[PDB]
């Protein structure tokens, strides 16, 4: 309703680095607000695409941004009768990145790793990494979980049982108040997909540069399963946190898994053990229901409601044909403990192609009626198919059902504008919560400022 | 006695017309005054209206171009009729409705495309080998339907990138299956390998040429290959007048869009082609797979039946994608495709079997209904379409158009045909709103108020600015 | 297999010193090293992991240091609990193999033995042996030979010798040599002597007695 | 917080075979690998082996194989060493060992097991007074533990009384069977003025013997 799409403010990173691939608010030690902008594909020392992270100050101008400075080295260590290996070229530093307290977690889902011992190998594969810096003090740390030691040969005798050698860990990522990061992994145990968690603390306190394999004792990975439903179904795809089961002290986690039991696609709840709480299953096959998850109150009852996206969702039109558009589904918690029902609001797109669904950011409460609300991104969206950012206000009921403000993409045509999004932050600190819209394919952030309502 | 047209005290001739179809307009001089000049036509040369001045259009309906159907499709520069008739003109007055028929006929030894496009990952070793005189095997039997045959055949695998791609040892990329005891192709993710042509020993010898690769995960990129059979209309060969067969045949699930960004990619399929002189699909490691929709939009613009050959264990996943991809069909193949030849010619058949009208540019203000005639006479109110065909066969639909009211454009077009047919019949609509004697009217006129109206149509109107 | 040579097999040293020991290794093992610390009686402790990065809970006046094949263990400041024995240990390849140790010891004067020979006892000789007890108590260093005489002549067939860790008190060192015969052939001789060699004294030590005379 | 608690000493004959413990506490032993490692004075530390808890896969030194098996249960969460044909070598302290972060690294370390192989009988020692030969102003007496076994014995004077001034010296191997001693010194007006014992107790076989120093 109230965002400002007159006077909007432009961050940009290097050409072809997807610069806002990836974005999220950052406050330091002292609550002043940054952006931490990821672009997976900026050149490294060998002039090879390594991904990259920036951090913004904030400046109603804009304009270039300092590094957040990485390790951008292959490393190698000759230990135990074997060879550890990390490659981190293509690895795409900066395809997520998340802020919590004054650290950043800026991960590389596709950095690769092998072990070598004599004439055998663990296999080169894309397990992913995790990067973790207190800007402030220098600090630095890593996070890989899937990263083994175990020979190809062994996978294949107990037919690739535990196999993490294409998790992808950092395709997804979330921090819990309490601290504890979450990387989703959907390529884990064989394309099933997995979850991996372990306290910021203990990573920084159990990290040591060079060891390359070590144990984060504190740490919980998701369980490998028999199930074929789970087959190639990317759970981790996206991920998300929350409070679902009316205990405060437990916190909840939220898993897409976008291509579940074959490509039907679903959303689920857990507790942190990884014990099933509720499944959402998609409505349509190859929608990618589940490609974007949000969890916020959006009807003003304390309890936690959860949107998901399917961007290639089909609509369907006159003389029986389909209409690719894209949807996102709204749950309300019900009161106590009780499953979530059916959907209650279906927000539909319009644009062929638009991929309405694909980003959807809690937006805190905009206009300050004591609803929250929400942006739905459409990143080639529009009558231009530039891309559009759609703003859905709170009610009692829930969402309304027609949005509130149509941001239309200021940049060219492929832009992709909106397939990052970030907002419930006042970064002006004007007492309203602003909203920050990535678009890596022009390698540039646009800041919407809100202002007082109209 | 009195009716709607008097009724209603119309003021010009236009507006005599547009009262109901039924009403006429008398431009008669000598007319009297209590007399009204919009009524019957029989009304108003009962009251002596001159012949020569009533105005009273009558919808109709002409043919312009009736080709008969043919009896066979072969031979012929394409000359082949399917649709009767081809054009006709519509006239139509105000609210009112004329009706009009058209003929559809599966015209028989009508000519075949059949692309071949075959999941080579390794489990499809033991097909490569029972398909090697798929070719003549294939030309024997299609000859019963068809005397124009061509085939050709296309092979994917999966992306050519890690993690799909064994990527280590060094060894393993020219030689995927270095760590078993035997040898394969390397990785690769569509490749054109024949061109559509009438010598089937052709389809034989490449076959007998080609060999598996290996890749990591179960779904493959068939779709991919998909999108580019359809769109390299050049490369693979299909013709312009000739039933396109795409024959997909897997044993596996299949990569969709969005599934890219697990090896880096994102950016969105264009539905462009991109198969060079290399024979290979080039952006296979750059650009993700295509959605169903985009799939569907390019099959159904280049008239291409998408046929899903595929094995048991995955039949129930591709009769559902099927659901979501409208005139695809499914069939199902045996483990090492000993039967995909009567898998092709059943879906031939099933392909054929089918008359759906469809309607292109059609008006707002014109709304159309049909009575469908399959089978043996049987008329089915409320249907455009006719199922459980045969080649030969021959249906018809009765159509009534309705238009509300008068356009502002006098002439517009609309196309009905079949989907998939080349033919197609075309409806030039002419609204007949106006009367012929205002295009001889007066302004100014010293009939009407000295010179303050114009004189039309035998009374006077209200000229320009008033 | 990897040898690991550690170097000195022992230091005498004192408190709020500046200690290092060393460790070579046959070949390079990229700081693939491990520190170990044992203290008298007891299990181990992880000192030092990947030859730099301390382990948890372990002061820091401990450091680790090196390269290649030659690291160093490093201990500012000594502190009474610091006086224990040390390893190394790479695991740069399987087999994994440790250092020979390397014992802190307490430094302090030099100081001669209490030299006391003890002849069989009366219990001893009914039963048919003949057993003559030499202790060496109090003295530093630790370094010291003992030598024992039949009739002015050595003997070296049936010693039995014992040593005890650096006293606790005055942190020196004692010995017990144990000469056991036959009761037969205690008899054949006369003079029983235990001669005890120190760098306290250039004469040797000399304790002794006669059989029968008293 | 982690400890590696093992079990208690064994004592057992040549030829036998033993299977020594290592019990995981405050953490699960299926976490990292859990390796043995054997000691004794002379030799000093060797590695014997390794096992991932998880899968069960081993590693040895080429040495041990043949009597060294190293297993582990995840139910009990405990992993285990087993020794075959035992030997008088096979006599050494056994640790269960794991590292903190690093994959490879061997931090923790359990108490140690004991292990003692020998054929010799349970026998009772043999106490022997140790009395001066026929004048300083410090005198030294002494008292001669042999032949017995197994180990330990504990040995007092005066019935723990007399504890200052004393070395009681470790005991010594001597043809499977133990030999110790201890000596204790005071002023030449203590004794013989003052009754000086010798009292060693012995409670593998249970017996507490006690002798007095008798000058000659
Ligand atoms: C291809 O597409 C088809 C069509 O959608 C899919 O088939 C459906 O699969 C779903 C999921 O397994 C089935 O779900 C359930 O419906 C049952 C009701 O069954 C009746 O009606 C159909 C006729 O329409 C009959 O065939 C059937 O025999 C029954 O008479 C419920 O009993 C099920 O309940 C339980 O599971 C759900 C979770 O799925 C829980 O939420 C419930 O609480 C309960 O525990 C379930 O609701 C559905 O029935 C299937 N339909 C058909 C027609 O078969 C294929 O799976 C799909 N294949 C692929 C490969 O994509
Ligand atoms: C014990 N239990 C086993 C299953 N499990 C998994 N997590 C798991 C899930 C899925 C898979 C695979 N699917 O598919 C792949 C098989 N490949 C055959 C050869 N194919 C070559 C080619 O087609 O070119 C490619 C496909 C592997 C493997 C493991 C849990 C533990
Ligand atoms: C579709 O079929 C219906 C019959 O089911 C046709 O309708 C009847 O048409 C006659 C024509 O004179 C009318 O007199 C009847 O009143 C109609 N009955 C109805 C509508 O219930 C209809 O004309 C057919 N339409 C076309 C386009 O052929
Ligand atoms: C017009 O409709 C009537 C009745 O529906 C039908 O008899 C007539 O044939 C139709 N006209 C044409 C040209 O088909
Ligand atoms: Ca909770
Ligand atoms: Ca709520
Ligand atoms: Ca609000
Ligand atoms: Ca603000
Ligand atoms: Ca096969
Ligand atoms: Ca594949
Ligand atoms: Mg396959």
């Amino acid at each position: 309703l109230n965002l400002d799409p007159v006077q909007l403010t432009f961050y940009a990173g290097p050409n072809g680095s997807q610069f806002g691939f990836s974005l999220d608010f950052h406050k330091d030690s002292h609550g002043r607000v940054a952006i931490v902008v990821g672009a997976p594909r900026t050149l490294g020392p060998s002039q090879e695409e390594t991904g990259g992270v920036f951090l913004c100050p904030w400046r109603a101008e804009g304009g270039q941004c300092p590094s957040l400075l990485f390790d951008l080295r292959d490393e190698t260590r000759n230990v135990g009768s074997q060879t550890l290996q990390t490659f981190k070229a293509r690895q795409g530093l900066g395809a997520s990145v998340v802020s919590w307290s004054d650290v950043i977690v800026a991960c590389a889902p596709w950095q690769h790793w092998n072990v070598l011992e004599k004439t055998e190998e663990a296999e080169k594969t894309p397990v992913g990494s995790c990067f973790l810096a207190q800007p402030e003090s220098g600090r630095r740390a890593e996070y890989s979980p899937c990263r083994g030691n175990t020979l190809s040969r062994i996978y294949v005798e107990n037919d690739f049982s535990w196999d993490k050698r294409y998790c992808e860990a950092g395709f997804s990522s979330v921090v819990t108040q309490a601290g504890e990061l979450v990387l989703g992994a959907p390529g884990g145990y064989y394309f099933l997909g997995l979850l991996a968690q372990a306290p910021v603390a203990d990573i920084f306190s159990s990290y040591r540069p060079g060891i390359l394999l070590w144990h984060v004792s504190s740490q919980s990975l998701s369980f490998d399963s028999s199930n074929p439903e789970y087959f190639d179904g990317y759970w981790g795809y996206s991920v998300a946190v929350g409070e679902f089961d009316g205990d405060l002290n437990t916190t909840e986690y939220v898993v897409g898994a976008p291509t579940w039991s074959w490509t039907l696609g679903a959303v689920e709840i857990l507790d942190s053990y990884y014990q099933r709480l509720h499944r959402l299953r998609g409505e349509q096959m190859a929608s990618y229901f589940g490609h974007s998850v949000a969890v916020t109150d959006v009807n003003g009852d304390g309890r936690h409601d959860l949107l998901v996206g399917a961007p290639l969702y089909m609509e369907s039109r006159a003389d029986r044909k389909l209409a690719e558009v894209g949807r996102v589904y709204l749950f309300l918690q019900p009161r106590g403990p009780h499953a979530l029902g059916a959907p209650s609001l279906l927000l539909t797109g319009t644009q062929l192609y638009g991929r309405f669904g694909s980003a959807i950011a809690p937006l805190g409460d905009l206009d300050r009626d004591g609803y929250n609300d929400i942006a739905v991104a459409a990143p080639y969206g529009g009558p231009s198919g530039r891309g559009q950012v759609l703003v859905f206000l709170g009610q009692s009921e829930g969402l309304r059902s027609r949005p509130s403000q149509v941001l239309d993409s200021p940049f060219p045509t492929g832009s992709a504008f909106g397939f990052s999004l970030r907002g419930a932050v006042d970064i002006d600190d004007n007492g309203y919560p602003d909203l920050i819209v990535g678009a890596y394919g022009a390698n540039q952030v646009a800041v919407y400022r809100a202002q007082p309502v109209v | 006695g009195p009716n709607i047209c008097t009724t209603r005290g119309v003021s010009s001739c236009q507006q005599c017309l547009a009262v109901s179809p039924m009403c006429a307009w008398c431009s008669d001089e000598a007319l009297p005054l209590g007399s009204p000049r919009c009524d019957l036509k029989e009304n108003l040369l009962k009251d002596n209206c001159a012949p020569e001045s009533i105005e009273f259009p009558v919808s109709e309906a002409r043919v312009l171009e009736d080709r008969p159907l043919s009896d066979k499709g072969s031979g012929d520069s394409s000359q082949v009729t399917q649709v009767s008739p081809q054009r006709i003109a519509l006239r139509l007055r105000p609210d009112d409705s004329k009706n009009f028929s058209i003929q559809v006929r599966q015209v028989e030894d009508y000519p075949v495309d059949i692309y071949y496009l075959m999941d080579l990952s390794y489990s499809m070793k033991d097909d490569l080998w029972s398909i090697q005189n798929l070719g003549t095997k294939l030309a024997t039997q299609m000859r019963k339907l068809t005397s124009n045959l061509r085939i050709g055949f296309g092979a994917f695998v999966d992306k050519p990138v890690s993690p799909y791609m064994y990527i280590s040892p060094p060894e393993a990329l020219e030689n995927p299956c270095y760590d078993m005891k035997t040898t394969c192709l390397p990785m690769f993710g569509y490749k054109h390998v024949l061109t559509l042509t009438d010598q089937v020993t052709r389809f034989n010898e490449e076959v007998k040429k080609q060999s598996v690769s290996r890749n990591r995960d179960a779904p493959e990129g068939g779709f991919d290959a998909i999108m580019q059979a359809t769109v390299c209309d050049e490369k693979i060969g299909w013709r312009n007048d000739a039933s396109h067969l795409l024959v997909f045949t897997t044993d596996a699930k299949t990569h969709i869009a969005l599934d890219g960004r697990l090896a880096g990619i994102v950016q969105p399929n264009d539905g462009q082609c991109h198969v060079g002189s290399d024979n290979h699909y080039s952006a296979s490691t750059t650009m993700d797979y295509p959605s169903l929709g985009l799939m569907t939009e390019k099959l159904s613009q280049k008239n291409i039946n998408l046929i899903f050959a595929v094995t048991e264990n995955v039949v129930n996943l591709y009769q559902n994608y099927s659901e979501l991809i409208p005139g695809t069909t499914v069939g199902v193949l045996s483990m090492d495709s000993s039967n995909v030849l009567q898998l092709i010619v059943d879906a031939y058949g099933k392909i054929r079997s089918k008359v759906e009208l469809e309607v292109r540019d059609l008006p707002e203000e014109l709304s159309l209904s049909f009575n469908a005639t399959c089978l043996n006479n049987e008329v089915i109110p409320g249907l455009k379409s006719c199922m459980g065909l045969k080649i030969g066969d021959t249906v018809s639909f009765s159509i009534e158009a309705k238009v509300r009211g008068c356009p502002q454009e006098k002439e517009k077009s609309f196309t009905i045909k079949p989907v998939g047919f080349k033919d197609s019949l075309i409806v030039q609509v002419t609204f007949d709103c106006d009367c012929a004697c205002q295009a001889q009217a007066e302004p100014n006129s010293h009939r009407c108020n000295n010179g303050n109206g114009t004189f039309e149509c035998g009374v006077c109107r209200c000229g320009p600015g008033w | 297999d990897i040898l690991m040579t550690q170097s000195p097999s022992s230091m005498s040293v004192s408190l709020g010193d500046t200690v290092s020991i060393t460790c070579h290794a046959s070949q390079g093992i990229s700081s693939n090293i491990g520190w170990l610390q044992q203290k008298p009686g007891k299990s181990f402790m992880g000192l030092i992991y990947y030859g730099t990065n301390l382990v948890d809970g372990v002061p820091s006046r401990f450091s680790g240091s090196g390269s290649g094949a030659d690291y160093s263990l490093t201990i500012s400041s000594l502190d009474s609990e610091d006086f224990a024995d040390y390893y190394c240990v790479q695991y740069a390849q399987l087999p994994y193999t440790f250092g020979g140790g390397t014992k802190l010891e307490i430094k302090r004067a030099d100081a001669a033995p209490t030299v006391s020979i003890f002849p069989p006892s009366s219990e001893q000789l009914t039963s048919g042996g003949a057993s003559v007890v030499c202790f060496l108590n109090n003295f530093y260093p630790k370094d010291i030979n003992v030598k024992w005489k039949i009739d002015g002549s050595e003997r070296q067939n049936g010693v039995l010798n014992s040593w005890t860790d650096q006293d606790s008190k005055d942190s020196t060192y004692s010995m017990s040599s144990t000469l056991t015969l036959t009761k037969d052939e205690y008899e054949r001789h006369n003079s029983y002597t235990c001669e005890a060699t120190h760098k306290t004294s250039t004469s040797p030590i000399v304790k002794s007695f006669n059989r029968n005379e008293c | 917080e982690v400890q590696l608690q093992q079990s208690g000493a064994e004592l057992v004959k040549p030829g036998a075979s033993v299977k020594l413990s290592c019990t995981a506490s405050g953490f699960n032993i299926k976490d990292t690998y859990v390796h043995w490692v054997k000691q004794r004075p002379e030799q000093g530390l060797e590695w014997i082996g390794r096992i991932d808890p998880a899968n069960g896969y081993t590693k040895y030194d080429p040495k041990f194989q043949g009597k060294a098996t190293i297993t582990a249960d995840t139910s009990s969460n405990t992993a285990y060493l087993q020794l075959s044909s035992l030997t008088s070598e096979d006599t050494a302290v056994y640790y269960c060992v794991r590292p903190l972060y690093d994959y490879y690294a061997m931090d923790y370390w359990g108490q140690g097991t004991s292990v003692t192989v020998s054929s010799a009988k349970t026998t009772a020692p043999s106490v022997y007074p140790l009395a001066p030969v026929c004048t300083g102003s410090s005198v030294t007496l002494g008292c001669l533990v042999k032949g017995y076994f197994p180990e330990p014995v504990t040995l007092t004077w005066n019935s723990g009384s007399l504890s200052s001034g004393v070395h009681t010296f470790p005991a010594v191997l001597q043809s499977d069977l133990y030999t110790l001693s201890s000596s204790v010194t005071v002023t030449s007006s203590t004794w013989p003025s003052q009754s000086i014992t010798c009292n060693v107790a012995h409670p593998a076989s249970s017996t507490k013997v006690d002798k007095k120093i008798e000058p000659r």
